């Protein structure tokens, strides 16, 4: 029947988008987790970094004392 | 190595030095002490589940530490305590984060103020269920994430504010805050697949307006048939706000059966639809 | 028929879950950026301390 | 029309196909990013932790110095159907992964701050031991 | 607890010993505690909800900090200025904010320079609407990102300026952005996806284009008609091409139609389809 | 620069001073030297790819870190340790990681210990095929997370449990996990989706009940038609009850038989399928 | 202010001081404080877009860091030149980066090592164009991500191994290194997805072998027909094999045109395509 054909069209095509609409999400999503996995390359790198810094401070600190 | 005997040891350190004690010094250096004792008793008290043992130790060990002058870490472990007494079973749980907040507040600190004030009137609703007390503690706080410029988390705290300032019928004061975040967020080309739920919220709350400020709403709000996400608030809207201005409570109450079908409907919306349906009913066989 | 508006609302449903995840993104957007830069801001009060301490070694050692 | 309306339809759900299991792709990428990125906080962590407990060694030593079309057709629509009941399956992964690190990295930001303020008080009691 | 008295104490301490106050040392010693007593001003201001008064404060603190030798903890309030006065009723922000960047450029901190650069223009033009002064930060901004290996950010910030650049009437200078952002692109497989929208865009950009830099554009583009994303570029553009050249306000008028049913026009595209859709019914009546 | 001399000179001062030695001062830092150069030696015998000598001299300086007075950066050492031991070709794996928890376990350090004991038990099962004392771990283990109130990781743990302990043997055991972050996945409306899953397994789990325990927990679930996704859960579930009441081991196997199509079976439903398909036949001829 | 001037000072200071101006004590600090010079110099560099006068600046500033005995700092010095030179416009990239990796690696910094190793590797490639370099530094960095469990990452340079091993006519190694990682994807059913490709590809590698290598891979392969993800991965090649084991360049060249429509292949996959394709035809005439 053309009522169940053109409805399915009318439909698919409102299914079909509707991924679309999604598949930009993953779009966007995706190039921000590339984004912020930016951040988190300096975090890694200051962290270590940081408690190098700090391990020094504590050291001669102590033998500031002794 | 055991709870008491440090719990012991602690009380017999947390005292401020006198007479033969004191000898010539004294002061922060006994009290310090006596809250690391205390942190490592609640550390065994969590240990064998004793939770309250663990929860009030560190409410020992916090305000010691505040004796001593430190109110940072301090704070910290009335986290410790709060988190302790809320995954516990005595109460507390909303005393400690109060105790948290005053400090966080005071010392400068609002980035983590609201990070904890959102954990407050979260657990004012889930277990005080305090509303009332709740939306005035999201709302503060989604104004101090507004300050950090945290848009998103200022965002998320006024969604619950809205949210739940409609279930306590205040409808009208929960469209302004929907317009708000509704408005900032267009700016974001990243939210404007949201924005959408903001306004068919907005233009379902209604302070029993009696004129158009849901026609109007719907209106402000820009659609058009290519739209696949918009199927999913609006061309809804529009459908009920016929079936409202003809009290026809046959064509709202069939269409949100309809519209239950390709975008299921949570407590939420139920409650409010209904409350719509409500006003339906009561003025047609009346 | 029945296949195809079976399809459908599924694949919304995983458009409504998009929705939450992005909204964890801008919550690692917040984290992130003010803590990197406070972390960051740290090496430099922490090295400075680490070069005073070398001061405290040179007179007390 | 009714040929019109399938064939085109057709072509509709191989974008659909297409658009989700390329999107997939970049799923597990984003997941298998979610992982790694979780890794490199959970050696985050031990900093915040390894800075907190020396400088409390510092400061004591410090203070001290101080003081058949419809039916591929058809076929393909239950493909869609199990791919797309299958994103969630990341969706929802991809969501605790989040949840879990937004969480970690909230005691970092704590701890970092406490650790800041501390790494200050230092430098300001260093200058002051000098000579 | 008193900020006005704080303001004061802060003031009586701000100034540079001499005689019997300066002892045997002093100097930097006295201004930081000072910058603490505004900093805790601000913070009461701001408790208060006189967010201008707590941006001054700040602005004040800053300052001080300065004249301390301390230029990094210093920015960062020029920082927390901007925010204040920001979410403040002054307009002061901007400033502070430039007063930020000198700082953070200056000492080198580019990486920074850049995060906030990018929020300096985000305000002069979501604020004082000034995309003039907007597009050369989002530019100045993108070049440190680009040159922080930063290759994501500082594509956003491209993007930015091209986006702003053609309503400002920079066709040209927008299309050149657009084709580096799009050669740029390529080298990332999790990119090629998205790159179809720059070279849409880089094709609908005209500067009186009156032959084939578009049909150029649009001809370098490899579509993969099996690869149905491409439906969202290409595919329109050669119709909006021939409906240019052919002097037909309908088929370029009526395929933005179509095409707005496939692919939903966001504000930007409208636009420009619209500048485009009268420069041939100018050339229709020449 | 050779990993056989650093080991000598590491031994010869790792000695408690006394007498002569000693000289004036301790040797808290003459154990440190030595945690150095062992961790130097550990580290060319990684470049040399003799891993299984890599790990010994990490626990080597480990152990000897202890000796000193770090707990925590000697835990971290006993992880790269079992690192070691886990990529070399000795075993040893498993007693670095139980160490290293320990450590964060008498620390107070909950949260990483965690961390690592989810890893210990994925050892404990996909490499020794211990699950008996994996699921003790991942037990453990996720009460640590539901300890640190992170229902995120508490579940990923939880459903391992379960999971495992379904195939065991442990059906009734498996049920009530799945009940409970059933009900803690209701709360949070980020997790409604997976909710269905977790019902199907539970309903599935059969601790040899001959009752409706699953028709009962399938009609405890909130399905309704409208809603799509439920198809794949308590759908098929309805019909396996049936199969099961009718002790017909033919429209079971059939059900699975179609099931299989529109919802690919996993690994863990086959092998339970089976199970069932067994309580069936096990029925029938008793 | 200049780096001009800088540059100058930074000489006259870092040279061992000798007679009365030395004393006893040399200059440590002397030569730090030259270091701080020149990062000083490189900073303005920086700030001018000099670049390349930043990059040779960092380079002095970490060599005579060297000359100090500070080895870390130093390395994160290298790492500043790199970034610049590539960023720059000269070379000196490659080398920076060589100079670091040599210390992050002695110093047992194998984490941010393997970090930096494939950024290596990238410019090895994308620059210098030395994949026979390239890929050993792809593969010994994975190696070192192997070590860390980091799983995730140790796959990233994996493929990138492979892929342009298949283009260097390495297709045997190819196939292995596609088992390997293909091995190593199945345990984690958050890969099985991607795990597919990784077996169309070992599959299409084909080192000239005339045995069932890829029919056997293929087999290896588990599949259901009534599976959606796998149409792209086995279907295709079980149809490749047949029309490779009938000397028929016209099947081949007809399925992968088919194929091509439900998934345009990208450059690898036609690269080799296209080998195979001319191994039919070379099997045929001769």
């Amino acid at each position: 029947a053309l009522s169940e054909i053109e409805t399915r069209h009318s439909e698919i095509i409102k299914l079909e988008n509707s991924i679309r609409e999604l598949h930009d999400m993953f779009m966007d999503m995706a190039m921000l987790v590339e984004s912020q996995g930016e951040m988190i390359d300096r975090i890694e790198y200051n962290v270590e970094h940081a408690v190098d810094y700090v391990e020094r401070a504590v050291s001669d600190t102590k033998k500031a004392v002794k | 190595a055991e709870a008491m005997a440090l719990l012991a040891e602690a009380e017999r350190k947390v005292k401020n030095s006198q007479s033969f004690f004191s000898g010539l010094f004294g002061g922060s250096s006994k009290i310090e002490e006596a809250c690391e004792i205390y942190a490592r008793a609640a550390n065994m008290f969590k240990m064998a589940k004793n939770w309250s043992a663990a929860g009030n130790a560190f409410c020992q060990a916090a305000q010691l530490h505040l004796q001593l002058q430190s109110k940072h870490d301090a704070a910290t472990c009335f986290v410790d305590a709060g988190n302790a007494f809320k995954k516990a079973d005595p109460q507390e749980a909303i005393n400690c984060l109060m105790r948290a907040i005053e400090i966080y507040t005071d010392m400068g600190r609002f980035t983590i103020a609201a990070k904890h004030h959102i954990s407050i009137a979260e657990i004012y609703e889930t277990e005080l269920v305090d509303v009332e007390k709740a939306i005035a503690h999201y709302e503060q706080s989604a104004d101090y994430y507004k300050g950090e410029e945290s848009n998103s988390s200022a965002n998320k705290c006024l969604l619950k504010v809205a949210g739940y300032a409609a279930q306590l019928e205040q409808y009208q004061k929960a469209i302004d805050i929907y317009e708000q975040v509704g408005t900032s967020a267009m700016d974001s080309p990243l939210l404007k697949y949201s924005a959408k739920d903001y306004f068919f919220k907005a233009a379902l709350c209604h302070f029993c307006i009696d004129m158009l400020n849901a026609k109007l709403a719907v209106q402000k709000y820009e659609e058009l048939f290519p739209a696949f996400s918009d199927s999913r608030e609006c061309k809804l809207m529009k459908k009920l706000l016929e079936a409202h201005e003809e009290q026809n409570v046959d064509s709202y109450t069939e269409s949100v059966k309809e519209y239950d079908s390709i975008s299921r409907l949570d407590q939420w919306l139920t409650t409010m639809l209904l409350r719509i349906k409500k006003t339906i009913q009561g003025d047609e066989e009346d | 028929n029945r296949r195809l508006q079976q399809t459908q609302a599924q694949v919304d449903e995983v458009v409504d879950i998009m929705r939450v995840n992005v909204d964890k993104v801008l919550e690692r957007d917040q984290k992130l950026s003010e803590l990197d830069d406070r972390a960051d801001a740290l090496q430099a009060g922490a090295s400075q301390f680490e070069t005073s301490a070398a001061k405290l070694k040179r007179k007390y050692w | 029309r009714a040929d019109q309306l399938a064939d085109e339809s057709l072509e509709s759900t191989r974008r659909m196909l297409q658009l989700v299991e390329e999107s997939k792709d970049a799923g597990i990428r984003t997941l298998v990013m979610l992982d790694e990125q979780g890794e490199q906080l959970d050696r985050v962590e031990e900093g915040m932790n390894h800075i907190n407990q020396d400088m409390k060694e510092a400061e004591k030593n410090l203070k001290d110095l101080g003081k058949a079309r419809e039916n591929e057709m058809d076929e393909n629509l239950e493909q869609v159907s199990g791919i797309i009941g299958n994103l969630r399956h990341m969706a929802l992964d991809m969501g605790n992964e989040i949840d879990t690190q937004n969480r970690q990295i909230d005691r970092i930001m704590e701890k970092a701050d406490s650790n800041k303020t501390r790494i200050d008080e230092a430098n300001q009691r260093a200058t002051k031991m000098l000579g």
